[PDB]
């Protein structure tokens, strides 16, 4: 009922006991189950929508908040592609021509043709 | 593990490994040293190509 | 740097595109030296600092050339102004 | 100040004192010192 | 490999409490011996008792027998239930 | 490919180190918090580990500095203007890459001990089978960077088949414009904050251990994949379930 | 001696006789069955390297064609460039040392004959990813070590966490 | 560890420790066969292996770049650096 | 087994004999329909695949997926995508009966239940069907050298040559034929040994006699689709109309 | 929200169990931790003299929130114990005996 998706299947149900939906993982693991590989009793009514809280269900991190945690991540990506464009404003000129090549470019050699001189050759 | 409160025993460790151990470290501070004689200009940075 | 090679030439001992220059001569000797013995690195030194030494004379002249484009911008920077 | 005061006597004994923790950290160099002085010298 | 005994349980919880100084006696202990009661100890001193037990065994409880293990001898049986050493 | 190669006999050397001292405890812990001192103990996985580090690192005489110091100063030689900003971005890595190699070099076999005991009576040496690809890893992780350094680097090397377009081509441009500075920068400040990371270890460890509020949600960050994991599980994953739910 | 179908077919032997023949042999033949086939393997391409530096031309075999229709044939080619080379001995000497490696680490594993199965066999698509000389095996290799990563990692099936 | 196992269950693999009493005979057998497989895979795919450089000669190469001229001025094709 | 391995394909040979060669100049007006339907089962029905508590249901709309990816290769007036429809069509119903008989086939023959959530660590007491589940699963997704992979692959590229569109979204596929068929096949082979399951016996002569067989005719095909090439060369051309 | 009794006694020892693991995984150089151990286990022997019930209870969940902001990203695991990373390797088999389903074979 916590999330968004079990509170629209209210309607649906007539005879289903309607549980609370809780996730197998952050039940604590010292009590002892039935099930210890899924941390379930024998005869536990299972959820409207069990398998998003199934032991074989997605991690689920419990540190941060999942909104919070967005804000991080965008901020971090922000921060990196930021500082690195603008660090192209302050860079350094070279100190050398680029090199040069014979033979009006090499056009020649990287195929070729005395019309088709523009599309291959560099540096005459 | 006689005492637990006490200071713990000098390791026995075989002779194999710390010969071992003697041999490793000596060929690796061996080659390091003969790796920065043999290029310690080049590796350093000197002789610049640099026109005058 | 030595001559430039041949039309021909570099087809024959089939330099790699970007190898082909006018210090490409001293190359073709030291390549096949390579190949005579087994690319070691003891081995084959003097043919290696010939053309190491080649190249650093083409790039003396690629340094006096940037430094000598450099000059025409500052002076079309004061020229444009005035 | 310490309720395990004798506890933690040996973190820091003679096996983990400060000379001894630092002991074996570079085993081959007094070795490979005397061996590149001696190749150093015997070179030329 | 290596595999634990009960003396070796018992001479490890008894070289622990020697070790610790809220103790009352280094000569009164036993494997009965209550930790409340006969050693002196306080509400939260036993809290850190418990804490360098599992620690020093490596093994890790929970709370819910946090409190169980009272006496020494229910320490020293608790962990001999246990094959993580 | 240089780099490719080489970068292989670095980490099954590390790999396979790190198994011998997770191997090596009666519990087989892999938290480095939970280790303590062990350089009297373990030696020889001591010497492989390090000469792995030095390698990492790109200490001037082995393999590292033949194939990872190379590609930072390429990133000042090439033609395009942008790519200085990456060499401060390849640049700080190598000097993130020292701070965490002193990391585990430090707390696992400098530091004062944090297992029980027991641990430090069992400790020992594994018997043939743990001890001999170890040693022969380390021998290519030393050598195998100078031997192989001209097959790959080179200077007119044609073994390898690429094509490079000449007007990308800026090798020759990376071995000679580098000034003294930016070729010695990566050396030093690597081997300097290298000293750094063992002695604010060993004498102060105040400044690793303080009780901020603020940097510690940052190393709460840090710690966990750079949140990431969180973000492809919870927007992607659990949101691609849901969505396959209706 | 081929020197190409002893780089291909021997972890290919290596990873078909530990599961065919495991139960029969055991896992104390199957420890030293496939490390030094993988041993023999390592030796040949140093010796191919050490000869591929006299002469710049690799071999490559052809075998049966996989599918022609229109404009497109797919053929299973193998070659052993300069670029195949490095990353041989790359695979080749780094798996022969793990090899020997799990032997005395997983000396109480239960299930080492599984084990020297699945390594030999990442090797194997590790070295037909490498040499095949169009995109098709390039893919082929590309998915077996896909699958191999997974049969590999949840070695043990019995926890959760590795499945 | 050794712990207990059901010896009814028949893998394919080996079980959990798989180490039968015969095991040296069936290495012969093992051994036998991997190196018969080896040197006739070996020697059967020896005429397939071909030596990349050198196999066809030159003017060959040269008059089917001639082929390849007269058929492209036939059809009027321009070269694709021409515009 | 029958259904989906024989019914299914019929209308697959169908949509060859009866539709595209004298409702040729129908179609090309009328192909981006068919894009469209055989896109959207593609994207749709592999992803209700993901939330099934049921064992066979999973592998039934497993057959919906390959058979939709198939008649974008029919549809494509391309060479290369009939063909692959073929083998399309020669391989599913080689590998579906097969995991037919491991949902409802043996395992609904041990325990009668067919619901998911009681069937965790098979490998422990069966080991070789473990082997089954895993080599028949991945020859399901279409790893290479199985068959699957030949016709998915040049059924890809075949409606990748009507509309590159199309066939750029449509190649997820690969991607969503792993998601379903890798978590049934992980949620089966491994963990704990169920609380719920006594130890039945292993996989009998016959159930291994059938699987053997369809498990080779698989693999055969991929590594020779060749070897059905000798009939069907009149056929790729026989419904070609690009003038 | 009550004084001296085990409802609150089972309360503040698993509160301190919990702000001695807190900050057992959170820092290395075990000086500096016994010290910080000795320093909050003087925050604990400090502030245990409170006679009301309210301000009582504004100190507890005061503190239930102090530590719940130096919570870490992975606790110190032993790896036996079902957040670590031997936990469940080879579980043996239970031991059972074939439960047959066929008359005929097999
Ligand atoms: C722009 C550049 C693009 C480059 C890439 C950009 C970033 C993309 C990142 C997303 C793609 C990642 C691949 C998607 C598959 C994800 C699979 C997966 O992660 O499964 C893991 C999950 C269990 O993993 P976990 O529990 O975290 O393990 C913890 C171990 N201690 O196992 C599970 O149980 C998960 C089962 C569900 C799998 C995900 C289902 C949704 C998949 C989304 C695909 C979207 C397809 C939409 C198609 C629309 C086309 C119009
Ligand atoms: C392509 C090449 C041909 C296709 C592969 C040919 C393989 C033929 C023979 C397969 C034999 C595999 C086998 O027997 O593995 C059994 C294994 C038993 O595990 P075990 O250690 O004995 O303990 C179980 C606890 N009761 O059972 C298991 O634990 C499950 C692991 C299965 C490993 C199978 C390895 C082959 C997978 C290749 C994937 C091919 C996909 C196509
Ligand atoms: C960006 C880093 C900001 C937070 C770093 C931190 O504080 O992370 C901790 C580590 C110290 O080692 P620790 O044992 O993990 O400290 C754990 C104790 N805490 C939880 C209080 C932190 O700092 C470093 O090594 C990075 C410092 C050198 C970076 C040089 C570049
Ligand atoms: C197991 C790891 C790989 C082992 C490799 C062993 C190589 C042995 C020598 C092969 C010689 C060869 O195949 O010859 C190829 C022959 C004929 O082709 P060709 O035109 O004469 O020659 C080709 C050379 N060209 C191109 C230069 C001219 O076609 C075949 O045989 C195809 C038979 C396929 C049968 C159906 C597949 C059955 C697989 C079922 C598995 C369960």
């Amino acid at each position: 009922i916590r999330a968004s998706f079990d509170k629209a299947e209210e309607p649906m149900l007539g005879d289903y006991p309607d549980i609370d939906p809780f996730p197998a993982q952050l039940k604590n693991p010292y009590k002892k189950y039935d099930d210890q590989q899924d941390r379930r009793n024998l005869e536990e009514p299972l959820s409207v929508n069990d398998d998003l809280y199934d032991m074989w269900s997605p991690d689920r991190f419990t540190h941060f908040k999942n909104q919070d945690a967005l804000k991080y991540f965008i901020g971090f990506l922000t921060i990196f592609f930021g500082a690195s464009y603008v660090a192209t404003y302050f860079v350094p000129e070279k100190a050398a021509i680029p090199r040069e090549f014979p033979y009006e470019g090499l056009w020649k050699e990287s195929g070729g043709t005395e019309k088709s001189k523009a599309f291959f050759g560099q540096r005459s | 593990n006689y005492k637990w409160n006490g200071p713990l025993p000098r390791p026995h460790v075989s002779a194999g490994h710390r010969i071992a151990t003697k041999f490793l470290g000596a060929t690796m501070f061996f080659w390091m040293f003969l790796r920065i004689k043999e290029e310690y200009p080049a590796m350093l940075g000197l002789h610049n190509f640099y026109p005058p | 740097f030595p001559p430039l090679l041949s039309q021909e030439d570099m087809k024959k001992h089939k330099i790699l595109l970007a190898y082909r220059d006018r210090c490409a001569a001293l190359l073709v000797p030291l390549n096949e030296c390579r190949k005579k013995n087994y690319y070691m690195p003891w081995a084959c030194g003097h043919e290696r600092h010939e053309y190491e030494m080649c190249e650093v004379a083409d790039f003396q002249r690629r340094v006096k050339a940037m430094d000598k484009l450099k000059a025409e911008k500052i002076e079309q920077a004061k020229a444009a102004a005035a | 100040k310490d309720p395990w005061a004798r506890r933690e006597a040996w973190r820091y004994q003679t096996n983990f004192t400060r000379a001894n923790r630092f002991k074996g950290a570079a085993p081959g160099f007094g070795i490979a010192v005397v061996a590149f002085g001696a190749y150093l010298a015997a070179e030329k | 490999a290596h595999v634990l005994t009960k003396d070796m349980i018992q001479e490890r919880i008894v070289a622990l409490l020697e070790s610790f100084d809220k103790v009352n006696d280094a000569k009164n202990i036993t494997a009965t011996a209550n930790l409340t009661s006969d050693l002196g100890l306080d509400s939260l001193d036993v809290v850190e008792v418990v804490m360098a037990i599992e620690e020093e065994f490596g093994l890790e409880i929970p709370d819910h027998d946090a409190d169980e293990i009272k006496t020494v001898q229910q320490a020293i049986d608790y962990v001999s239930a246990q094959p993580a050493a | 490919l240089f780099h490719l190669l080489g970068h292989a006999f670095f980490k099954a050397l590390l790999f396979m180190s790190a198994g011998s001292i997770i191997h090596s405890i009666l519990n087989e812990s892999q938290d480095i918090r939970t280790y303590g001192g062990l350089l009297s103990y373990l030696p020889y996985t001591y010497i492989c580990i390090t000469i792995a580090s030095l390698s990492l690192m790109a200490m001037p005489g082995l393999t590292g500095y033949y194939t990872k110091d190379i590609i930072i100063e390429s990133t000042y030689g090439s033609y395009s203007i942008s790519n200085y900003v990456v060499y401060w971005i390849a640049y700080l890595s190598a000097v993130l890459t020292c701070v965490y190699s002193m990391k585990i070099l430090y707390l696992t076999f400098y530091s004062n001990p944090n297992n029980n005991t027991i641990t430090y009576y069992n400790a020992h040496e594994s018997n043939i089978y743990i001890t001999l690809p170890m040693f022969i890893l380390a021998i290519f992780a030393m050598f195998a960077g100078w031997i192989l350094k001209d097959i790959y680097l080179g200077v007119g090397t044609d073994f390898v088949g690429t094509h490079i377009l000449p007007n990308n081509f800026s090798y020759f441009d990376t071995e000679f414009s580098i000034t003294q500075f930016y070729k010695l920068l990566p050396l030093i400040s690597a081997i300097l904050v290298s000293i750094l990371i063992v002695v604010l270890n060993e004498f102060f460890a105040i400044v690793f251990n303080l009780n901020n509020k603020y940097i510690n949600t940052v190393y709460s960050i840090f710690n966990q994949k750079l949140v990431s994991d969180q973000i492809l599980n919870h927007f992607i994953i659990f949101k691609g379930l849901v969505t396959s739910g209706n | 001696y081929n020197a190409i179908s002893l780089i291909i077919i021997l972890p290919c032997i290596s990873w078909l006789f530990p599961l065919f023949f495991g139960r029969q042999l055991g896992y104390v033949f199957v420890t030293r069955m496939t490390s030094t086939l993988i041993i023999i393997t390592t030796l040949i391409t140093y010796y191919y390297f050490y000869q591929l530096l006299g002469n710049n031309n690799p071999i490559n075999l052809e075998l049966f064609n996989y599918l022609n229709i229109d404009y497109l044939d797919i053929n299973y080619n193998f070659e052993i460039d300069a670029l195949t080379i490095t990353m041989l001995l790359a695979i080749t000497t780094i798996s022969s040392m793990v090899h020997i490696y799990s032997i005395g680490y997983m000396e109480t594993d239960p299930h080492q004959v599984r084990f020297f199965s699945l390594l030999s066999m990442f090797t194997f698509w590790m070295i037909i990813l490498v040499t095949g000389s169009n995109y098709f095996v390039l893919f082929v290799g590309w998915e077996f070590i896909g699958v191999t990563s997974y049969l590999l990692i949840s070695f043990w099936v019995t926890r959760l966490q590795a499945m | 560890g050794r712990y207990p196992f059901p010896k009814d269950v028949i893998s394919m693999t080996g079980g959990w420790w798989a180490n039968p009493s015969n095991w040296k005979l069936n290495g012969l057998f093992a051994t036998g066969i991997a190196v018969g497989l080896a040197l006739w895979v070996s020697t059967a795919t020896l005429p397939y292996t071909r030596r990349r450089e050198g196999i066809t000669s030159e003017s060959d190469i040269s008059k089917w770049n001639a082929a390849a001229g007269v058929w492209r001025e036939r059809h009027g094709k321009i070269s694709t650096g021409e515009a | 087994m029958i259904l989906a391995g024989l019914i299914l394909k019929l209308a697959l040979y169908a949509i060859l004999r009866l539709l595209l060669p004298l409702l040729c100049e129908a179609q090309i007006l009328y192909t981006p329909m068919i894009y469209i339907i055989s896109l959207l089962t593609i994207i749709l029905t592999s992803l209700a695949t993901l939330r099934q508590i049921d064992l066979k249901v999973i592998i039934a709309y497993s057959s919906i997926s390959h058979m939709g990816i198939a008649i974008l290769g029919v549809c494509s007036n391309t060479s290369l995508g009939i063909y692959g429809s073929i083998v399309l069509g020669v391989a599913h119903g080689f590998v579906s009966p097969a995991l037919f008989l491991i949902v409802g086939g043996i395992l609904y023959d041990r325990y009668h239940i067919r619901i998911v959530n009681y069937y965790k660590g098979l490998t422990t007491y069966m080991p070789q069907l473990a082997t089954y589940i895993i080599i028949l699963s991945f020859a399901n997704i279409g790893t290479p050298l199985t068959g699957n992979f030949t016709g998915e692959f040049l059924s890809l590229q075949g409606g990748f040559i009507r509309n590159p569109i199309i066939g750029g979204i449509s190649c997820i596929s690969v991607l969503l034929a792993a998601i379903y068929q890798l978590k049934l096949t992980n949620k089966l082979t491994g963990g704990i040994s169920s609380i719920y399951m006594h130890r039945t016996n292993d996989v009998t002569i016959r159930e291994k006699f059938i699987m053997n067989i369809l498990i080779i005719s698989t693999l055969i095909i991929g590594i020779c689709p060749q070897i059905m090439y000798n009939l069907l060369y009149w056929t790729v051309n026989n419904y070609i109309y690009i003038i | 929200p009550v004084p001296f009794s085990a409802a609150n006694k089972k309360l503040v020892t698993s509160m301190y169990r919990q702000s001695l693991k807190l900050a057992r995984n959170w820092i290395s150089n075990r000086q500096l931790f016994r010290q910080k151990a000795v320093e909050i286990r003087h925050k604990f022997d400090q502030n245990a003299q409170i006679s009301n019930p309210r301000l009582l209870a504004r100190t507890l969940d005061e503190t239930r929130a102090h530590l719940y902001e130096f919570r870490h990203p992975d606790p110190i695991v032993p790896p036996s114990f079902p957040g670590g990373t031997k936990y469940e390797r080879n579980v043996p088999p239970r031991m059972e005996k074939i439960m047959q389903h066929n008359l005929y074979e097999p």
